């Protein structure tokens, strides 16, 4: 199913930049596990058209 | 009583009503068939990815090699897929080789368990050479 | 990057990933004065041998 993130035509201060994936909850402090989603320089995988 | 086979291995007066009649005289358009074919490739579910994940005995399944260089070769092997489904030389569309510098990418892989360690040496063949290490036997 | 740019005075551009990384180790930074005593190490042997 579709997984979308909001478009924003040129305002900059609300550009979506990353993603991530949590396992743990609210009121823990745990070892921060971030997802490998978050590791793309772009919000997501790049492709070139 | 009926029974199903399973999929995956377990455990172990007249009647001519005047309404009836056919005239195949309408071709579709798209055509039925066309729409199908189409349609039967979008059906198919996503592939699976068991690579960085334990297996029965508890040892990681995957390839040693350095996260980052997998996702560039699964990128490789994205762009040589596409370029084979367009019956090109080469793609128009590339995963990899383009603008964005996605130097820091990670993917998961056989590398690393799940304790951060290094799968030089399989989980269980650490286990067994911890374990005798430590075993005593009956005196002399 | 940074670096790289404005050696080339803007003439070729270069780029750099912007997310978390592996935390790499990179040992290419050090002293002015570290720079100048080996300049002068050079300077010794090379004087007078054309």
């Amino acid at each position: 199913p579709p997984f979308q993130v909001p478009y924003v035509r040129l305002d900059r201060d609300r550009v979506p930049t990353m993603v991530g994936v949590t396992r743990q909850s609210r009121d823990t402090i745990t070892q921060p596990a971030l997802s490998l989603s978050t590791t793309n320089t772009t919000v997501g995988v790049p492709l070139a058209l | 009583m009926k029974r199903i086979p399973r999929k995956t291995k377990g455990k172990s007066p007249a009647t001519t009503e005047p309404g009836t009649s056919n005239r195949e005289q309408y071709k579709a358009r798209p055509g039925i068939a066309s729409v199908q074919r189409a349609t039967e490739s979008a059906e198919m579910p996503m592939k699976n990815n068991d690579e960085g994940t334990p297996d029965k005995k508890g040892n990681t399944k995957g390839d040693l090699v350095n996260e980052h260089s997998e996702a560039k070769d699964e990128a490789d092997e994205a762009t040589k897929k596409q370029a084979k489904d367009t019956d090109k030389s080469k793609a128009q569309v590339t995963y990899s080789d383009t603008g964005i510098n996605n130097a820091n990418e990670l993917s998961r892989s056989g590398n690393v368990d799940n304790e951060g360690g290094s799968n030089q040496k399989p989980m269980s063949t650490r286990i067994a050479e911890a374990t005798s290490a430590i075993v005593s036997k009956h005196p002399a | 990057e940074w670096a790289l740019t404005e050696c080339a005075q803007g003439y070729v551009t270069v780029t750099s990933p912007y997310a978390p990384s592996v935390n790499r180790l990179m040992p290419y930074r050090i002293s002015n004065a570290e720079r100048q005593i080996s300049q002068i190490i050079r300077i010794m042997n090379i004087g007078n041998n054309a």
